[PDB]
């Protein structure tokens, strides 16, 4: 993943 | 100084070694949200007070204090400058640009990591001192000598902090659990934390190799 948790 | 490196190496071999909780070494700083955008840009980070930084491929850093308003500025040489958003030298508009960029998609978008961590030693801001990926797992080395493993499969996370000579576990609830090293060591843990923390010493041992 790009990002941390949504 | 070496110092915080040695305390790093000093706890990677405590954690060779290895009721065990203390509310007394619960952690004031750790990353609550990240973005990655190192293919041209860096990466941007929150952490827990909301302040957010960005350490750029160029390898400057940004800081803005969780005032909203206040910015460090730390060259690679290690020279630190002050500025605001209101006031800052226009080389550094498209730097600014990208932190409010990497800040609003954060805001917008991402779950406050460690949220419900409950809250008298003074809390020195760090920044992102280097990060690196695995297949498993991001990991955050922090300026204040604190290490965090993220792990992207189950959403469990890991706080080291060296200084402390403590660990915090956030597990896939989302419950947080600090535990002191030296009693962890002394009588050992679960296999969901032993695990975890087997992970940690090769992670830590990357760290300091490099």
């Amino acid at each position: 993943p790009l990002h941390s948790t949504a | 100084s070496p110092e915080f490196d040695c305390h790093l190496s000093d706890m990677l071999q405590q954690l060779h070694s290895v009721e065990a909780e203390d509310p007394a070494c619960i952690p004031i700083f750790w990353v609550s949200k990240w973005v990655d955008y190192s293919d041209k840009y860096g990466l941007g980070y929150q952490l827990c007070d909301n302040s957010v930084g960005v350490l750029f491929n160029d390898s400057t850093r940004l800081i803005l204090y969780n005032d909203g308003d206040s910015l460090q500025y730390i060259e690679r040489d290690g020279t630190e400058s002050y500025l605001t958003v209101s006031s800052h030298p226009n080389s550094l508009m498209k730097k600014i640009t990208l932190l409010k960029y990497f800040r609003n998609y954060m805001s917008e978008h991402l779950l406050k990591a460690g949220a419900n961590i409950t809250p008298d030693e003074l809390a020195r801001l760090p920044y992102l001192r280097t990060w690196f990926r695995t297949r498993s797992a991001i990991i955050l080395h922090l300026s204040n000598g604190s290490v965090q493993i993220n792990f992207f499969q189950d959403h469990t996370k890991l706080i080291l902090c060296p200084l402390m000579a403590a660990v915090t576990y956030i597990d896939e609830k989302r419950d947080f659990r600090t535990y002191r090293l030296s009693l962890l060591e002394e009588y050992g843990c679960c296999k969901e934390l032993a695990s975890r923390l087997r992970y940690a010493r090769t992670m830590v041992d990357k760290l300091l190799s490099s």
